[PDB]
């Protein structure tokens, strides 16, 4: 479950839900995308899943109305080929404003939005709370 | 921080006060 | 005096009024200065003047006027660093350096808003570098 929502390491793992990864492998190059930069890594994330592809969109429009940011968030789905060419154009002005605080990159994105995705209450706050607890680098911060 | 001027200007004065706590807190009185 | 603002060759500068290259050590190591960067050229500007530091905001914010864009600026006293924080903290586009910042503060300074157009068009005056600028 880690591995299908967070880890992001499914082709390095021996088999997921009793398929082997090289199986998902072969449909990827069949698959077409227009500009295929990092192909496998937008699929398989929190982000990535249809399930949780559109109310992490939601939950990030939110905070830009409340931190009122200069620049929204124009494209309709969170990866690695948006971020990086969302923070590439506008590079210039980055370095003054850039975008909501305490993000520097999408791997702190990804965490930014189930913080608040853990801090509400709602139906998906049982996603977060799970994994929580077996992501073994921020239960560090917690007592014992 | 000893010294409000210059190593050849304490020379001729001593920061020996600043560098001692206790000299700093007898001269505060 | 034209050299003792905005030309970063005054601590360079032989006499500064009769005073050699010194001065840089002591006080400024009793309690470490934050910035670099030409960190003498600010100490020197007339933007980085302290008194005349605010009348080129007195006049920043007439030249925002002038551009049309108005924004506040972190502090009285402009300079390298601080205008760089106060981009960091809504403005005109193509000028993101102080020293064509300081360009447009001065030929507005030049003109009549303060009673110190003195010191500005004494400035363009000398030397034949700094005319071409008003």
């Amino acid at each position: 479950l880690t591995n299908y929502l967070y880890r992001n390491k499914v082709l390095s793992s021996k088999s997921l839900f009793g398929v082997s990864p090289d199986f998902f492998k072969q449909i990827l190059e069949n698959l077409y995308i227009p500009t295929a930069d990092f192909k496998n890594a937008k699929f398989f994330t929190i982000t990535g899943i249809p399930a949780l592809s559109y109310i992490c969109i939601i939950i990030l429009r939110r905070l830009e109305t409340a931190e009122n940011t200069k620049i929204k968030f124009t494209s309709g789905i969170i990866n690695e080929e948006t971020f990086n060419n969302f923070f590439r154009v506008h590079h210039d002005e980055i370095g003054q404003h850039g975008w909501i605080k305490g993000v520097n990159n999408i791997h702190d994105l990804r965490v930014k939005i189930l913080m608040h995705l853990s801090n509400t209450a709602n139906p998906y706050r049982d996603i977060a709370a799970f994994l929580f607890t077996y992501l073994k680098s921020l239960s560090k911060y917690s007592v014992q | 921080q000893h010294q409000m001027f210059d190593p050849g200007v304490a020379d001729l004065l001593d920061t020996d006060i600043l560098t001692s706590p206790s000299k700093r807190k007898r001269k505060l009185k």
